[PDB]
């Protein structure tokens, strides 16, 4: 969750999530572009991101 | 002296019509084929404008319309409209 800024008419918000590899790389799972404010991911697995 | 060719045009004028000899007759506005088959009203503006090229409007009664927009602008409100009540949970 966040807060919402000064924005002149719409708000959109865009999440993306990433994924440290194992080398020291990164990795894309997943993307969204939604309206309300909370947000809940599930089934994740590995470690870092 | 003489003032000749008086070249009277009584029916000229019929010529367009006589109820234009009583009354200019309303305007009317051109149609849009982008705006469906809807007619525009020229006395009446029932979407909210933008505030720019549209000059400021008139009213002289009734008429639930629209407007010209000034400023819009989107933030987070706050908990609590006023006084000791604030509670959130």
């Amino acid at each position: 969750r966040w807060d919402t800024p000064k924005v002149v008419k719409g708000v959109s918000f865009l999440l993306r999530l990433t994924v440290t590899a194992d080398d020291g790389s990164e990795r894309l799972v997943s993307t969204a572009r939604t309206t309300e404010t909370t947000y809940r991911f599930t089934q994740l697995a590995l470690g870092n991101y | 002296g003489m003032t000749g060719i008086l070249f009277s045009l009584g029916a000229s004028m019929v010529l367009g019509g006589v109820a234009q000899m009583l009354a200019p007759k309303a305007r009317t506005p051109r149609i849009q084929t982008t705006d469906n088959g809807k007619q525009n009203t020229y006395f009446s503006s029932l979407d909210n404008m933008v505030a720019q090229g549209n000059v400021l409007p008139v009213l002289y009664g009734e008429m639930r319309v629209g407007s010209r927009v000034v400023s819009q602008e989107i933030s987070t409100a706050d908990e609590g409209d006023g006084g000791q009540v604030v509670v959130i949970g």
